């Protein structure tokens, strides 16, 4: 119905629909994930031998969809009560900071693997193709920087936030305001898309510019250059399109009905629910479909 | 029609020789040698690892004291290390960076290189004032030089891809004797105890027993297959053991002018790329191209250990003077001292 | 070669120089030893190859700079707050450091300017009989064992001749520099040491100092003149 | 001690000047120039401007190292693993010696040795830019000489299109790694330009291939 | 031609003309050898660590 939240008025929706599709989507996530980002963590640690700057990157970007999995159990608890957080206020912020960081954390180390990629097809003779492993070491520091100082702030929330008898966890809650969360969600897409749309495409561009597509292994990593920009606009846009939507009906309609929203609510939790995919998709997309 | 009667004298004159030598076969090395309890198992640990080097090293030398050794490899540099310390005494730079060999002189002065640029050349390592400088650039070989050992701080013996062997003067820097008499490159020599005698190994699988003085060939010794790869006298220096390309090292004794033992093993179908006996003889360590270092028991004929702590095809292996360490390089640019 | 230097100033500041000659100065270590008109001579400072590690003396330690320039082949000393205990003439001395080098080899000529714990080297004897042809030992002690771990005595035996700059003769307890006559010999326990000179010529006259090499303020021995 | 820790930072700084001509070397393309002696490899070092010679020249802000071998006349095994991973080969054929003699024609000499060097097993992956020379001098004995001389097998017109595509394509027949490596054929004249940037742009797939194993992808 | 089949011939009479032992007198000496100096061979038996100068 209606609540208010730090004094902005805000719909929140318990739908009984939760509880029936994203648990056992959840749960498929949980249990494939953790087998593939730990086995792929596994043979990154012990198993490999040299570390080169392409290879640090991928080992940050398994981090990243490594930290966001394991949250994913106690969001089924979360959804499977209908919204009835039972795990008190600060670890209530820590997750959903661990979150909101990780997958723009995984956004970060894939936008940087694409771009690392088009310097070594594009720009063969690039200073940036012989970085050490220490440069690549500062690098992701710095990377890792701006993910935690861009989300710093969902910890200084208070979000053990009563609705009714229950207890409401959600950093996603459609109200009339500008909130600095929505436009991060907005611009972790948007912006990613367009740089690992335009180095997917120049890099095919330019392996059949000049005649290399004859080669096998090499037109074999061509697909896999499309197989990246596919998976991500299927995981991402889905869930961007619905907040378009949420974000045009308050603008239109305002939340004087708070009924409006019932259909995008609980659409927007589901399309949501695809953005983990990616977290687990990428180990049979990055590491595991490698010659090496 | 000389060319046949010589050829017809030569055919008769060579089973002559072989007749000779099957008469000298009272037994075998095996039988003799029987009765010896073996060795035992050798478990031999890295107690060193020496890095700096960024390309293949193709050869080493240990110096006389038993403390420094030098190393060549291809990103064209020599480097002499401190093996007690790992610190790097030196560091040489070279014109040519395709270097086959490395020489230290017994007296430590001086140390020599020599790969495809057919010249074997001098380094001073005193250097009265300032650094090390090269000091004779010894030019005449037709070939690539394989090999190069120092008898003395005037004198040093080339082996080259032209089937002759050369003796030097670094003083005046001319061939003071040239051996001739091998029908393929010869990839290794190496110089008796007593600095008199050296033997020579070449690709057509034969090796042969060279006078210093007098300049000709005294014995030839057949019985491999492949290439011989590497030659190393035995300490009481009245044998010599080879390493050739079919796997496989033997032990050939002077005196008896005849093979006695074979070192083969059937896992083993990688050819050998350096031999080196231990101080006292009994053991025969042998690189291989499968990775790893290999103990052999020259008494017996069997396998003692292995030396497994390389990642590419070891290319060169020594042992001290003093005979405490056994320092191992190889193509992943690492060298590793063990025990 | 080396040389160069300064001149006499009043209780003022002076920078001294020094110019290397062809020995490939950017590998050496060099030093400031320093020997005062009629004492002994006295260490000062040091800069190590690549302008890495700086020691000074405990007396000059924060009046004293010193300072090498690779290229052009020059060594400075900047000398800032000169009082009347440092009038003397200054040395300057290379040195490399690898296993079988030989440090202090060479010492430049040295020049002077007048202005107007540590291990002590005793060397008790001062003056001996001149006379030629006989079997002189000098003889020296340390305050504390100069036998180290790695099994090698940091003792070094110099010999100034008069006139000239010191000239080393064993570096080590036994070694013996290059160009020095086999006539010099040396024997050591450690602690105490001996230098032994078998036949005595007309140009082994002089003073024999001894210098140790274990801790960096390192010191000499006064001499004994012959 | 004094002495000992003197000489730690002296091999400190010898470890630090073998690194900084390390990455001087890394940077540098190295190719392995072969040929039948008389096949033109002279005219061909001109164009990019004993024992073993090294050629230096520079092109677009890259800098290749060109070691010729044809001085060595030595057996060819024994030293061959030393070139074990140069960027490109460049092998120099004369087309102009289909006829001539040592016998044995010239032309099934640099077969016999291209066939050698294409399938030794120390180069599998490393590209073969093959250069044709003396196509002018080709072109002018083919109207007064067959090519049935030196393939007795062949059916065609004595035209030079027909000639010259079909000596190229018994060239990369002998290539029995067909799908791993890669030779890239250049008909050169005696005097001609973009010689050295057909190489470059050879040596630029190498490079490319080389970066994308160090990412994965390829 | 003819000269260098009659120096490989003149050669090969050399090699033909030594003095050979039994492989029983010459194996003898490599065991005897052996034996003799087994105590001074560290890799065959390994001294104490207190004396290895590269353990410690
Ligand atoms: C909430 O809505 C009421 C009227 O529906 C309005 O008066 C109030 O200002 C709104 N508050 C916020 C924070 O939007
Ligand atoms: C925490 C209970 C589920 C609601 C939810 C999920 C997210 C997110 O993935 O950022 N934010 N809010």
């Amino acid at each position: 119905h209606f609540l208010e939240i730090d004094k902005k008025n805000c719909c929140v929706f318990r739908d009984d629909f939760i509880v029936k599709v994203l648990p056992p989507v959840l749960g498929l996530e949980f249990i494939f994930g953790l087998l593939g980002n730990g086995l792929a963590l596994w043979i990154f640690c012990f198993h490999l031998k040299s570390w080169k700057s392409s290879r640090i990157f991928l080992f940050n970007l398994a981090v990243a969809d490594f930290l966001l999995i394991i949250c994913l159990p106690f969001l089924m608890d979360n959804y499977v009560r209908r919204w009835d957080w039972k795990f008190g206020d600060i670890p209530c912020r820590l997750m959903l900071f661990m979150l909101a960081m990780n997958r723009q954390g995984s956004i970060i180390f894939l936008t940087v693997v694409a771009v690392d990629r088009y310097f070594r097809v594009v720009h063969p003779h690039h200073a940036l193709n012989k970085i050490s492993n220490r440069t690549a070491a500062i690098i992701s520091c710095l990377l890792w920087g701006i993910t935690i100082g861009l989300t710093v702030h969902l910890l200084k929330k208070k979000m053990p936030i009563q609705n009714g008898g229950a207890n409401l966890c959600s950093s996603f809650s459609i109200c009339h305001t500008f909130q600095w969360h929505e436009a991060m969600f907005l611009l972790e897409f948007f912006l990613p898309l367009g740089i690992i749309l335009f180095c997917s495409a120049r890099i095919i561009w330019s392996l059949r510019q000049r005649q290399m597509d004859r080669h096998a292994k090499i037109k074999r990593a061509i697909t896999f250059i499309m197989v990246v920009a596919i998976v991500f606009v299927i995981c991402f846009l889905p869930s961007v399109v619905v907040r378009i939507r949420i974000f045009w009906l308050l603008h239109t309609s305002g939340t004087q009905n708070c009924e409006v929203y019932r259909s995008v609510d609980l659409a927007f939790f589901i399309t949501l629910s695809f953005t983990y995919m990616n977290s687990m998709l990428d180990p049979v997309v990055y590491y595991f479909s490698s010659p090496s | 029609s000389e060319l046949d009667q010589l050829r017809q004298e030569a055919e008769q004159l060579k089973n002559q020789i072989r007749d000779a030598r099957k008469a000298c076969a009272d037994a075998t090395l095996s039988q003799i040698t029987n009765n010896i309890d073996p060795v035992g198992r050798i478990q031999m640990r890295t107690r060193r690892t020496l890095r700096g080097h960024l390309a293949k090293i193709y050869a080493m030398h240990w110096g006389t004291d038993s403390r420094l050794l030098v190393s060549a490899s291809q990103d064209g540099k020599l480097i002499i290390w401190d093996s007690y310390t790992t610190n790097k005494v030196h560091a040489i730079p070279l014109r040519s960076s395709w270097v086959m060999t490395c020489a230290y002189a017994p007296s430590g002065n001086y140390v020599a290189c020599g790969g495809l640029d057919n010249i074997c050349s001098i380094y001073n390592l005193k250097t009265r004032e300032g650094n090390v400088r090269v000091s004779r650039e010894l030019a005449g070989h037709t070939g690539y030089l394989s090999c190069c050992r120092f008898l003395d701080d005037n004198q040093i013996v080339t082996s080259s891809g032209d089937t002759t062997c050369a003796l030097w003067d670094i003083e005046t820097g001319q061939q003071t004797t040239t051996f001739t008499g091998h029908t393929g490159d010869v990839m290794s020599l190496s110089l008796a105890p007593d600095t008199r005698l050296f033997v020579s190994g070449a690709c057509d699988a034969s090796a042969k027993l060279w006078d210093v003085r007098e300049g000709m060939c005294r014995q030839t010794f057949t019985g491999h297959e492949s290439d011989i790869n590497a030659i190393c006298f035995f300490p009481n220096g009245n044998a010599f053991a080879t390493g050739s390309d079919d796997a496989t090292c033997r032990l050939f004794d002077l005196r008896a002018d005849q093979e006695l033992m074979t070192y083969s093993h059937d896992n083993i179908i990688c050819g050998i790329t350096s031999v080196s006996f231990s101080k006292s003889g009994r053991l025969l360590l042998a690189g291989y191209d499968d990775f790893n270092c290999n103990v052999w028991d020259a008494l017996k004929a069997d396998r003692a250990g292995v030396l497994a702590g390389h990642d590419n095809r070891v290319s060169c292996l020594g042992v001290t003077d003093d005979g405490m360490a056994v320092a191992t390089g190889s193509w992943d640019s690492f060298l590793k001292i063990w025990n | 070669v080396e040389s160069g230097g300064g001149l006499v100033q009043p209780g003022g500041s002076r920078k001294l120089s020094c110019s290397a000659s062809g020995f490939a100065f950017s590998s050496f270590g060099m030093h400031w030893v320093r020997q005062a008109p009629e004492k002994g001579l006295e260490w000062v400072a040091y800069i190590s190859s690549g302008s890495g590690t700086i020691y000074y003396a405990d007396t000059v330690k924060g009046r004293f700079t010193i300072s090498r320039d690779d290229p052009k082949n020059t060594l400075f000393l900047q000398m800032t707050s000169l009082r009347s205990e440092d009038t003397a003439m200054y040395y300057c001395v290379r040195s490399i450091y690898y296993y079988g080098s030989s440090p202090f080899d060479f010492w430049g000529q040295g020049t002077t300017l007048t202005v107007s714990s540590d291990i002590v080297m005793t060397q008790a004897t001062s003056s001996v009989p001149v006379t030629p042809g006989e079997s002189v030992s000098i003889s020296c002690r340390s305050s504390k064992s100069l036998l180290h771990s790695n099994g090698n005595t940091y003792l070094y035996w110099f010999l100034q001749r008069p006139g000239q700059s010191p000239q080393l003769l064993i570096y080590r307890m036994s070694n013996l520099a290059s160009g020095v006559p086999d006539r010099f010999s040396g024997s050591g326990s450690g602690t105490a040491f001996t230098l032994t000179i078998s036949r005595l010529e007309a140009e082994d006259v002089g003073v024999y100092y001894c210098m140790q090499h274990l801790e960096y303020p390192l010191t000499f021995g006064a001499g004994t003149k012959l | 001690s004094a002495e000992d820790k003197a000489a730690v930072e002296r091999s400190k700084m010898i470890d630090r000047n073998l690194r900084e001509d390390g990455e001087k070397a890394a940077r540098e393309v190295k190719l392995l120039l072969l040929g039948a002696g008389e096949s033109g490899k002279s005219t061909i070092v001109k164009q990019m401007k004993t024992g073993i010679v090294e050629t230096h020249f520079t092109f677009k802000d890259l800098h290749f190292k060109m070691f010729d071998v044809g001085a060595q006349r030595s057996e060819r095994k024994k030293w061959i693993h030393c070139f074990e991973g140069v960027a490109a080969i460049i092998f120099c054929v004369a087309l102009s010696d289909y006829d001539l003699v040592l016998e044995m024609n010239r032309m099934h000499e640099s077969m016999k040795l291209f066939d050698s060097i294409c399938n030794n097993k120390w180069f599998t992956d490393t590209s073969i830019i093959l250069f044709l020379n003396k196509k002018d001098l080709f072109e002018e004995k083919i109207k007064k000489s067959p090519l049935t001389i030196c393939y007795q097998e062949y059916a065609g017109s004595n035209t030079y299109e027909e000639a010259a595509a079909y000596i190229q394509c018994q060239f990369e027949d002998l290539n029995k790694r067909k799908d791993t490596k890669e030779i890239y054929t250049h008909f050169t004249c005696s005097t001609d330009t973009k010689n050295v940037q057909f190489v470059f742009d050879a040596v630029t797939d190498v490079i490319i291939k080389n970066n994308l194993k160090d990412c994965g992808l390829f | 031609s003819i000269a260098q089949a009659r120096k490989l011939v003149e050669q090969l009479k050399m090699e033909a003309n030594i003095d050979r032992i039994k492989v029983s007198k010459a194996a003898a000496d490599l065991m005897a050898y052996c034996e003799a100096h087994a105590k001074e061979d560290p890799l065959l038996t390994p001294v104490p660590a207190s004396e290895n100068p590269f353990r410690e």
